[PDB]
């Protein structure tokens, strides 16, 4: 029954959620430490015409 | 079948006036339950 | 001597509750039937069905970032060139004697 | 890393937030789910690392260590079902949230990329322990067995603090990458040794270091089942996981500073072997098993060759697992007989054939048989100290034969003969607890087949 | 605004509302007496309030619900299987006088805190003062210990020595003969157990000791069963008499704030009945401890705070 | 009392210890402490009893043979050189008498046997006070004159207190008797990083207050005294025994708890001007109020002692009085240690 | 087993630790609560104080 | 530094060790510590008489009051334990003990 089963299956959501906002915060971590994106003396790459960094 | 619970007996070790009795402090008293003394 | 001889007012021992008596095929999780059933599902189906063969595939099949192949074939082509040019193969020295500078000892 | 951290956070509001019929179910399910997550980890590159953030990375080191630590919960879970049937929700839910800050703090303690951070959850890992030990233990000596644990633990490691912040002050940084790019050789002088002692015996007081070991068998054999299973399987590798992380500054010092310890250890394997012969409790037996497999892992770690480091990787699993399962099975058995005695109950074959089967298994695993992952850490640390000297093949080899004896005695003592006519409340097996062995056993014959999976950095 | 240090600082002062006719007085006698009617007597005359005997369930009349919970939970122990079998092997006898003392403890508590919250006098049955007999009685006869009245006494003595003495003690006396043939009359299955020996040792404990310690600082009025009738008299000796001998006339108002402090909260008037002492009559192994509170804490408006309780009714939870 | 001459008393402590604290001159800070002693005597006194009047009477003449020494410090001070300012001592015999003192104010080894009886004969309420509130105008005192004690002195009386701290928590069984070695214990790790870092001192001090503050607190919320006294409170509030369980790990100095924090950065502190063997010790020693501190924790919540069945009757009335500042309390004294870089806040 | 693990490696470590500290524990606690006591060996270490770290 | 200060900080140290030696009679301690005060009131107006420090002239008298409070608190003190026990010794204030 929709609404009867959600206040007790409603805890099931938790670590999907969970999962998820980690993963958006791993992300969001990762793009604070772009300081030497496309600047590496090894992978050192010209842009491609449609291109704006060579990764997120 | 049953956890083990600590009993009187167990109990009694920290009854007394201090821990690790010896000769000396045998003769101690605990305190009275409320801090009041006899007037005698 | 009246003493009761009983140091203190206690509960017996209770006796271990059979978990089969009350509930064949009992599957040893939850004494609620139901529950126990589904107890039972979800362990079998999250433990060996998803975890151990997906699981174990996706390992099976991870991508080579450990570059086995990548080393083979490098040390393959330099094989060719060494052995096609005549160089002696691998070279004693890691790094070049010119780059590196020794300290005169003069003693 | 935080894709991992996080959904370990949430289990705590799902669990506490669960109805009080359905804590089990939900428990287990999200502890599985995590796993398969933390399987992504394991494909590690021949390059440095995965450095994730400023705060957590993760080696090929790290990886399979994650790998068991999320995969035990789920186990632990199924274990302790058994126990706390007549137990209140509020202590059943309880008891969970300390399986689950346990699980949290391995998890972090195990990337860590600063050692101070590794230090702070190394220690945090201890009061969870020691809870669970001294509340939920059937026997009257938990207590004692806690205060053990906790002291033997806490007078290694606080030195180590202050050699942590000497370090700092003098090196000027404790994150592990500018510690391997920048090391320096120590220098032969007293002040040096000490801190050589400072930095290692806090490791080598919880793998354990024969000598040290007197806190083992008490903790495993007044623990609950999960805390054994805690124990024997993750709580021992992080000893050797901080010292082979910590090796990387004490050289050329360890080259003659390893003696005392190399002939402790060595002389120890054999020593606890013998002592497996002569015993009446079964946990007792399995917790000298591992201390045996620990000071060979010591050994190995010790010697400092590429052929040492992952045969002390593939060994730290393979012990883990296996100690898991043998812990595992002298549960179910003590459960039925509530007594924990070896020759108390005999001939269980004829009653209890699967079970059987899991016992020869497990005794199998344990004897270090090939193919199995045992056997290759096993092999790979013998031929490194033959390299080391020729004449440790006679202690590594009285070693082999003493485990094979006492691994089949514990097998035959249990298992064969006659079954003891006073007992008749012997239920056929759940199957709670053949999944359990199934799930212990399946993923070391699995691991097996791709042994570079825990062979460490150094493959 | 509950009672406390800034009502007292501002406004309440209970020097003012006692008017010469709060006059708390106990009326004791010996079992199956006319005393519970008399005190009925006295307190309608008077116009002060009759507190009825504190029983096994009196706590449970002034918490939640006034009905008694089981007997389990609340006394663990009977009075009928003390008249059935005086000298019961677990203790029963201990059991209930203790749990009877305690309960008397704080029906004085409550008796005074009324008094001094609102003026009133108060009529009471055996206070905490007189229990002590019912004691002797049980330890002469061979029910109890000498342990067992150690115990009692330590507690007795700490529990008593902060609150006032009644300013009255009436006192009902019945021979004995008398009272077994009351007690034939009665008809109550359990009662005619008694034994003539148990209540001779009753009243000559209430005569020996209990009341010269009443003379010398209250006022007594000892009467007979016939003179007991007629409470006219009753009242006007209580009249007559002036109280100027006990401690009542040296409190003040701040001892007064002191005491209706110290009734009230009734945790810190029941502290000390629960002292560390391991007699096996009262003491409780854990798991038995453990599975009462357990089954406690299931019954209905027991689980949470007096106003927090959802299956009773109790509704805006979420804001209070 | 009458609560408005408790309240004033009460003022008037604050007034002194205020008074000491923001003051420049010698004579007012000794004035600062005379008052602080003239009105603390009946706070102790507030519960009339023999052992009451007996602790205050050892903690006044410990207290008065302190004042005379500090004045009698100022005096020399001011005869060596004319200056009333608090700064440096000019003169190393006033400094060692000063210093001696203070000791005596504070509690430290060897002055140290006045600090058990004292708190076992007063109540708990005059005990929570005496321990933390104390502390300031000495501690206060000590930081601005840090540049002149000379290290010796306060290094040797800060390791003694550490020692007999642990070796003395480990006989005592009532609790109140363990909170004065404990207390012993803490200031024998705070004075100890004085002629380093002020700021260690401030942070251990605060950390130390809400530790004993909450621990005190929930002792009065239970109204246990000795240790089966305390044993017997599971049966009622069992979350009472579980949070002063949680807080006495904490104080024990287990992290990832609150209490680990002052420790582990006054040993860095010490580490930073080279003295090694010296924090060592002191971590080793800790290990002791550790045990006893484990002792009681298996005493209160880890084990159920046997109960009384009496203690139904306590089942069905609930705590009139709550004390706020409890809860933050507790969360104080246990979840903050992510947030140790706020020491920079020169606390 | 029995002379090496359970006699005297239990000895050496743990043991002789708790016999020290509970030794140390009862020499320091055993005050007999008298202050004539107390201000003597107040007035000796502030003697020692005053000589010995000047 | 001349011989009258000397002569004046012995006598503090003098009765130092009276208070600190403690034969009985509490009334004794309380001399005693009156004694320390009093040499304490001599040295410093000697010293601020000496330096022709006006301003400072007040120093002696606010501490010969407070510390005359104090004594007065201390006196009571004594009182309620003499009427505790009947007589001043020192040794009767035992049941507090470490
Ligand atoms: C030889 C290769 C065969 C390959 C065929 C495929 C087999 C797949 C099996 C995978 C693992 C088995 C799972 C373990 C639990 C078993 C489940 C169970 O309860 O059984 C009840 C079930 C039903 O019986 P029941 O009547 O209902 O129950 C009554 C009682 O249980 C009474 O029970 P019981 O009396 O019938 O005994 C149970 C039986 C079964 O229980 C076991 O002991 C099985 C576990 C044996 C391993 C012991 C640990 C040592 C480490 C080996 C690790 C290798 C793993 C490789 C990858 C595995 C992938 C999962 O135990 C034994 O028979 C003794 C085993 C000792 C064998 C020693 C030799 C080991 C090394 C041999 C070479 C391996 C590598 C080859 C490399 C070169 C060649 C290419 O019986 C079976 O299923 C028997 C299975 C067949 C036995 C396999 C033993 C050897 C195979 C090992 C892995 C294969 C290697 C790949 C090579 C392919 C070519
Ligand atoms: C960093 C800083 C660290 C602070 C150190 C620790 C501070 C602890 C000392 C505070 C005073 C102790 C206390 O209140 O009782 C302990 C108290 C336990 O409460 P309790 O056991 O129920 O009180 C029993 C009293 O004996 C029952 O006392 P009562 O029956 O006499 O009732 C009189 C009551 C009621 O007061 C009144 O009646 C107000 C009338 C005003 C009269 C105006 C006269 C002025 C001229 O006044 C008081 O209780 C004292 C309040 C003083 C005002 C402080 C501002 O615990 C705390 O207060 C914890 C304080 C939280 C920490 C401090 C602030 C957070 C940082
Ligand atoms: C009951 C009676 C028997 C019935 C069964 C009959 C069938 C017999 C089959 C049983 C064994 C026969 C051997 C057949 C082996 C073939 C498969 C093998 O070759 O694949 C392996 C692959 O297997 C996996 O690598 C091993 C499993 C991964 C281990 C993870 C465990 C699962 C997670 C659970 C938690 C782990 C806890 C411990 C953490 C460390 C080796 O991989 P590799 O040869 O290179 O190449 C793979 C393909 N490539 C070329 C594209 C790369
Ligand atoms: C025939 C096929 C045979 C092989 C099948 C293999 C199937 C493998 C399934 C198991 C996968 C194991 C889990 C892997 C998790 C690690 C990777 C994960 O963290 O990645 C996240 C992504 O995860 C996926 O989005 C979700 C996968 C979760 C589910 C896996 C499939 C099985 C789930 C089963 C759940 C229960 C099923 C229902 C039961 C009732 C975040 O990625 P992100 O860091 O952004 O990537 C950046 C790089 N980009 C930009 C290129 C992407
Ligand atoms: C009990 C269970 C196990 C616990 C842990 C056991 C491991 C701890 C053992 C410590 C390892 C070795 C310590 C010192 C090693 C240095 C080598 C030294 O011992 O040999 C000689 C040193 O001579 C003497 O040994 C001097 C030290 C003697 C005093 C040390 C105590 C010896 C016995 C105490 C044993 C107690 C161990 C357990 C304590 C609880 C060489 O003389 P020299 O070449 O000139 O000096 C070399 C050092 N230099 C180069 C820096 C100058
Ligand atoms: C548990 C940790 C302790 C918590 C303590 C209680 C927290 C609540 C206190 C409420 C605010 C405190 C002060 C109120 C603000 C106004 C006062 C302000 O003007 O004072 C300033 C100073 O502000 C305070 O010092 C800072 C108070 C902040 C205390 C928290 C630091 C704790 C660090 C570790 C725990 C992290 C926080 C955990 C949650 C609170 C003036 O500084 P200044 O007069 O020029 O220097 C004097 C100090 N000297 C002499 C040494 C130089
Ligand atoms: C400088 C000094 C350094 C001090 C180092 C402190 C080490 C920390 C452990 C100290 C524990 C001492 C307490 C003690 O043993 O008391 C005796 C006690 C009596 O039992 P109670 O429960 O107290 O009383 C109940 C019966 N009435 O004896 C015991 O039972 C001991 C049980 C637990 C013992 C645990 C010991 C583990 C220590 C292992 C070695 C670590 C030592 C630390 C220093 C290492 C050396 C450099
Ligand atoms: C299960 C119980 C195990 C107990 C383990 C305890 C022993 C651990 C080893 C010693 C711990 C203390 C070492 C100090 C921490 C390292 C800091 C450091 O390295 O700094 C040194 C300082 O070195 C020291 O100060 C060491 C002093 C040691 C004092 C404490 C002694 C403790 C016991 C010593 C013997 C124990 C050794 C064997 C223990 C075996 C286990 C029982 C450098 O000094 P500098 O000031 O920089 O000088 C440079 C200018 N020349
Ligand atoms: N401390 C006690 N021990 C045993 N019984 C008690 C105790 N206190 C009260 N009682 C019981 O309370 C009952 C009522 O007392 P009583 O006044 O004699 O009868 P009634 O209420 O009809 O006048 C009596 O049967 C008496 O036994």
């Amino acid at each position: 029954n929709v609404l009867q089963i959600v206040r007790d299956h409603w805890v099931h959501i938790l670590v999907p959620v969970g999962f998820v906002f980690g993963c958006y915060l791993d992300r969001r971590s990762d793009e604070k430490l772009t300081a030497f994106r496309n600047k590496s003396l090894l992978f050192k790459r010209e842009l491609r015409p449609n291109e704006e960094v060579t990764w997120k | 079948a049953r956890q083990w619970q600590p009993d009187v007996e167990w109990a009694e070790q920290f009854g007394g006036a201090v821990m690790y009795p010896t000769k000396e402090t045998a003769h101690w008293k605990p305190p009275p339950w409320n801090d009041v003394d006899p007037p005698k | 001597p009246p003493e009761p001889t009983i140091r203190l007012q206690e509960d017996p021992d209770p006796e271990d509750e059979n978990l089969y008596e009350k509930n064949p095929d009992s599957h040893g999780y939850d004494k609620d039937p139901i529950v126990d059933l589904w107890n039972m599902r979800v362990v079998f189906f999250f433990g060996f069905s998803i975890v151990l063969v997906l699981g174990s595939t996706f390992v099976a099949y991870l991508p080579d970032y450990r570059m086995q192949e990548w080393a083979r074939r490098e040390a393959e082509r330099l094989v060719k060139y060494r052995e096609a040019n005549g160089l002696p193969l691998m070279e004693s020295n890691c790094f070049d004697p010119n780059k590196i500078q020794l300290p005169e000892d003069e003693d | 890393m935080l894709k991992i951290i996080i959904p370990t956070t949430m289990l705590l509001p799902m669990t506490w937030m669960s109805k009080h019929n359905m804590i089990w179910i939900n428990a287990t399910v999200h502890s599985l789910l995590i796993s398969l997550i933390s399987l992504s980890l394991l494909n590690q590159l021949g390059e440095n690392s995965l450095n994730f953030s400023l705060t957590f990375f993760s080696d090929s080191l790290s990886a399979p260590l994650l790998v068991l630590t999320t995969w035990l919960l789920p186990l632990m879970l199924m274990a302790s079902q058994s126990h706390l049937s007549k137990e209140t929700t509020t202590r059943k839910k309880l008891y969970i949230t300390m399986l689950i800050l346990l699980q949290l703090f391995l998890i972090m303690t195990f990337t860590a990329t600063e050692l101070i951070l590794f230090y702070i959850l190394f220690e945090a890992t201890l009061v969870p322990t020691l809870i669970i030990i001294t509340r939920w233990g059937n026997q009257t000596e938990r207590l004692n067995a806690g205060l053990y644990f906790l002291f033997y633990t806490l007078a290694g490691s606080l030195p180590l603090l202050v050699a942590l912040v000497y370090i700092q002050n003098t090196t000027g940084s404790l994150n592990f990458l500018i510690i391997h790019y920048w090391s320096h050789p120590l220098s032969n002088s007293w002040s040096n040794i000490f801190m050589w002692l400072a930095c290692i015996m806090a490791f080598m007081v919880k793998m354990p270091l024969y000598g040290l070991h007197l806190w083992l068998p008490k903790a495993h054999v007044e623990a609950p089942i999960a805390g054994s299973m805690v124990l024997a399987a993750v709580l021992l590798k992080l000893g050797g996981y901080g010292m082979m992380r910590i090796t990387t500054i004490l050289n050329p010092l360890t080259n003659y500073m390893a003696y005392p310890f190399l002939m402790l250890s060595m002389w120890g394997m054999i020593m606890t072997s013998s002592i497996c012969l002569r015993q009446t409790d079964l946990k007792s037996l399995i917790a000298y098993s591992s201390v045996s497999h620990m000071a060979l892992v010591i050994v190995a770690i010790m010697i400092q060759t590429p052929w040492s480091f992952m045969g002390a990787t593939a060994l730290m699993i393979a012990h883990g697992l296996t100690s898991s399962m043998l812990f595992c099975l002298a549960n179910t058995n003590y459960e039925r007989v509530h007594s924990r005695t070896m020759i108390l109950a005999r001939g269980l074959q004829t009653l209890l054939p699967l079970m059987a089967t899991w016992w020869l298994v497990a005794s199998l695993t344990n004897l270090a048989l090939p193919p199995s992952i045992n056997l290759i850490g096993e092999l790979f640390i013998i031929t490194a100290s033959f390299s080391w000297s020729n004449i440790t093949i006679i202690l590594m080899g009285m070693n082999m034969m003493i485990t094979a004896l006492y691994s089949l005695y514990m097998l035959i003592t249990t298992q064969r003969g006659k079954y003891t006519h006073h007992i008749n409340n012997i239920k056929p097996s759940f199957t709670r607890e053949n999944a359990l062995m199934a799930l212990h056993i399946l993923p070391l014959l699995l691991l097996t087949l791709n042994p570079k999976m825990i062979l460490g950095p150094l493959y | 605004l509950q009672y406390g240090p800034l009502a007292f600082v501002l406004g309440e002062r209970t020097t003012r509302k006692l008017t010469e006719t709060s006059k708390v007085i106990t009326v004791d006698g010996n079992i199956c007496s006319g005393k519970g009617r008399l005190a009925r007597e006295i307190a309608e005359k008077l116009g002060l309030r009759h507190f009825p005997e504190a029983g096994i369930h009196y706590a449970d009349s002034t918490t939640g619900d006034g009905k008694p919970l089981d007997v389990q939970l609340s006394g663990n122990c009977s009075l009928e299987k003390f008249y059935d079998d005086p000298k019961s092997n677990d203790g029963n006898s201990y059991r209930l006088q203790s749990w009877l003392y305690a309960s008397r403890l704080l029906q004085y508590a409550d008796a005074l805190e009324h008094l001094l919250s609102t003026g009133q006098g108060v009529v009471l049955e055996r206070s905490i003062y007189s229990d002590f007999v019912f004691l002797e009685a049980m330890y002469r006869q061979g029910f109890i210990r000498k342990q067992c009245v150690e115990h009692y006494n330590e507690v007795k003595k700490v529990t008593a020595c902060e609150y006032l003495p009644p300013h009255v003690v009436v006192y009902v006396d019945v021979p004995v003969p008398e009272i077994q043939s009351r007690i034939q009359k009665k008809g109550n299955p359990h009662e005619m157990k008694i034994t003539a020996a148990y209540l001779q040792d009753i009243e000559n404990a209430y005569k020996k000791t209990f009341l010269p310690e009443m003379s010398e600082k209250c006022e007594v009025l000892q009467y007979s069963a016939r003179e007991a009738e007629d409470a006219e008299k009753v009242v006007e000796d209580i009249e007559y008499l002036k109280c100027d001998k006990g401690p009542w006339p040296d409190q003040d108002d701040r001892t007064f704030h002191r005491l209706r402090m110290l009734v009230q909260n009734k945790l810190e008037v029941l502290n000390y009945t629960t002292i560390p002492v391991y007699l096996p009559e009262i003491t409780i192994g854990a798991h038995q401890s453990d599975r009462v509170f357990q089954k406690f804490t299931e019954l209905p408006g027991r689980k949470y705070s007096p106003g927090y309780n959802e299956d009773v009714g109790d509704k805006w939870i979420w804001l209070k | 009392m009458n609560p408005i001459i408790y309240t004033t008393l009460i003022m008037t402590v604050m007034s002194g210890t205020m008074l000491v604290m923001i003051s420049s001159h010698w004579l007012l800070i000794w004035i600062g402490f005379e008052m602080n002693l003239l009105a603390m005597i009946p706070v102790l006194m507030k519960n009339f009893n023999p052992r009451a009047t007996e602790a205050a009477t050892k903690y006044f003449l410990t207290q008065a043979t302190a004042s005379m020494m500090l004045m009698m410090a100022i005096i020399i001070n001011l005869l060596y050189s004319g200056q009333w300012t608090i700064t440096k001592m000019f003169n190393p015999v006033a400094m060692t008498m000063m210093t001696m003192a203070l000791a005596m104010k504070l509690g430290l080894s060897p002055f140290h046997f006045w600090v058990p009886e004292v708190t076992q004969g007063i109540s708990l309420q005059a005990g929570l006070l005496l321990l933390t509130w104390q502390k300031l105008a000495p501690l206060s005192v000590l930081c601005q004159i840090s540049q002149s004690i000379n290290p010796n002195l306060m290094l040797t009386m800060a390791m003694l207190s550490i020692l007999i701290g642990g070796w003395g928590g480990l006989n005592q069984t009532q609790l109140r008797k363990i909170m004065a070695y404990s207390s012993i214990a803490h200031m024998g790790w705070m004075t100890a990083v004085l002629p380093y870092n002020t700021t260690m001192t401030i942070l251990n001090l605060l950390i130390y207050i809400t530790m004993t503050l909450a621990m005190f607190m929930l002792l009065i919320h239970s109204s246990a005294t000795t240790t089966l006294s305390l044993s017997h409170t599971w049966n009622k509030m069992p979350v009472i025994t579980s949070l002063m369980m949680v807080t006495l790990l904490s104080m024990g100095g287990l992290p990832p708890l609150s209490g680990f924090m002052p420790k582990w950065m006054i040993i860095q502190e010490m580490t930073k001007n080279e003295s090694i063997i010296m924090p060592t010790l002191m971590a080793m020693t800790a290990l002791l109020n550790l045990y006893f501190y484990m002792r009681l924790a298996y005493s209160s919540s880890l084990t159920m002692f046997p109960s009384t069945n009496n203690m139904k009757m306590k089942w069905q009335f609930e705590h009139t009085k709550q004390m706020k500042l409890l809860p933050t309390m507790i969360v104080l004294s246990t979840l903050v240690l992510p947030m140790t870089p706020a020491l920079s806040s020169l606390n | 087993s029995s002379l090496l693990d359970l006699i005297w490696l239990e000895t050496i470590l743990p043991k002789t630790t708790s016999f020290i500290q509970m030794k140390m524990s009862i020499m320091v606690s055993n005050q007999k609560g008298l202050i004539k006591l107390y201000f003597l060996s107040f007035l000796i270490t502030i003697m020692i104080s005053m000589t010995l770290f000047n | 530094m001349p011989l009258v200060y000397m002569n004046i900080i012995m006598a503090f140290a003098i009765a130092l060790a009276g208070l600190l030696m403690y034969r009985s009679h509490l009334m004794s301690s309380l001399l005693c510590l009156e004694g320390m005060m009093l040499s304490l009131f001599i040295m410093s107006t000697l010293i601020i008489l000496n330096t022709h420090f006006t301003l400072a002239n007040m120093m002696p008298i606010i501490l010969l009051v407070f510390a005359a409070c104090e004594a007065a608190l201390g006196l009571s003190l004594l009182v309620m334990v003499s009427n505790t026990y009947g007589t001043d010794y020192v040794q009767n204030l035992n049941l507090l003990q470490c």
